[PDB]
DNA sequence: CACAGTGCTACAGACTGGAACAAAAACCCTGCAG
């Protein structure tokens, strides 16, 4: 009665081509959007905590201080080795 | 022990090891050595560490994540460890 | 089977002491050897 004529999109996706992909790309959700997605998180603190702050530079050190984030360099003295 | 004191640990190596070292004397440990226990910090004094959290806005688990870097890398730590905030 | 945390809790791990064991390190030695 709920799907005679209409289905979601994502049920039909997630009902149909799931096998297939998972064959070809030999794996998915390691490809997700949430490695992505999550990182939005940094972007509203980054746009208040390191902001200059005007429109004009704004962007600028907000970019800058997210690649630093992300570097591994970095991350690899953050483990200070167990 | 007995004789002097009774239990006074601390005090009878002190005055001997400072002093002793001034003995055959370039000064530069005696800085270091004065401040070494009762004045003040040596680390630095835990109600500076716990301002210097507080008021920076440092999170707990931040505050930690830090401790254990400067901790491990050259140190020595500096910074007081969160039970003793 | 997202992931970096979220503080305070839990008590896991880090400590002494003599009493004595053992193993190992690197010397000296004496032993039996050309």
């Amino acid at each position: 009665y709920r799907y005679d004529g209409k289905i979601t999109n994502y049920l039909h996706k997630t009902l149909a081509h799931v096998p297939e992909i998972v064959e070809r790309d030999g794996s998915i959700g390691a490809w997700a959007s949430e490695g992505n997605e999550s990182g939005n998180k940094l972007f509203r603190r980054f746009r208040k905590m390191n902001a200059r702050q005007s429109k004009t530079f704004e962007l600028e050190d907000i970019l800058k201080h997210h690649w630093l984030y992300t570097s591994k360099y970095l991350q690899k003295f953050m483990e200070a080795h167990k | 022990a007995e004789k002097e004191e009774g239990g006074d640990v601390k005090s009878v190596c002190l005055t001997l090891f400072l002093l002793a070292l001034r003995a055959g004397n370039e000064h530069k440990q005696a800085d270091e050595l004065e401040a070494m226990m009762q004045g003040r910090g040596f680390g630095l004094h835990p109600a500076v560490c716990l301002a210097i959290r507080v008021n920076t806005f440092l999170s707990c688990s931040q505050y930690h994540k830090m401790y254990r870097t400067v901790k491990a890398t050259s140190g020595r730590q500096i910074f007081q460890p969160l039970h003793t905030l």
